[PDB]
């Protein structure tokens, strides 16, 4: 898990700025890379999965789509 | 727009991604990171924007893991509920 | 400061509800002839050339 820690903490800086946050605990940084990686993999899951379910080895915007929907609703 | 550097970030999709393919690495869209990428960015910021509330909410201006956790919770029901 | 939590609550949740379907509407067509990432190197063609996706330049055609 060395590339969730490239998630920088001038963009989880940023990112709680354009939430409209003033300030924040050193403790969110991790706390905000654990919520990204959960995020991230229940949508990619069901991007894949999608993909292979239509015979296809590239991944799209639209089942990126499909995926966002999906968990959307969930 | 974008607030993230779109590398390491497609370094963490890629490892997720792989998970799922039988250690094959399936290419991506251009546009797919982009909506991937676009998508939890919004998804953190309305994160920040619940959490935050329960800052301002316990009389404090920053932010604590604990706030970012009850926003989680919040949502849950929010999700459930309605 | 209670009853303006939730009412706040409901105008983010709402805010986000728009965004990702307008995120949803943008996204959700062919772009055919867009570039690939290739994700073994995390590289694709440009005009320019080859380029690391989000990074530099690598090799000019």
């Amino acid at each position: 898990r060395d590339n969730i820690q490239g998630i920088t903490k001038p963009a989880i800086r940023r990112l709680a700025r354009r939430g409209g946050v003033k300030r924040i605990s050193g403790l969110i940084y991790e706390e905000t890379r654990g919520v990204l990686k959960v995020f991230l993999e229940n949508v990619i899951r069901d991007a894949v999965t999608y993909t292979e379910h239509a015979k296809r080895k590239t991944v799209t915007a639209m089942d990126v789509v499909y995926a966002l929907k999906r968990q959307g609703r969930t | 727009h974008l607030l993230i550097r779109k590398l390491p970030f497609s370094r963490l999709a890629r490892e997720i991604c792989v998970k799922f393919t039988r250690g094959v690495d399936f290419n991506w869209q251009a546009q797919a990171l982009l909506a991937l990428q676009e998508a939890a960015e919004a998804f953190l910021v309305h994160l920040f924007e619940d959490a935050y509330l329960l800052t301002l909410h316990a009389g404090r201006v920053t932010l604590f893991p604990k706030d970012v956790q009850l926003a989680r919770r919040i949502r849950g029901l929010e999700e459930g509920l309605g | 400061e209670d009853d303006q939590l939730l009412q706040k609550l409901r105008a983010s949740r709402r805010r986000f509800q728009r965004r990702m379907q307008r995120l949803i509407e943008k996204y959700n067509q062919p772009f055919e002839d867009t570039p690939v990432v290739q994700m073994a190197t995390l590289t694709y063609e440009t005009p320019q050339g080859l380029r690391i996706w989000g990074g530099r330049l690598i090799k000019e055609r």
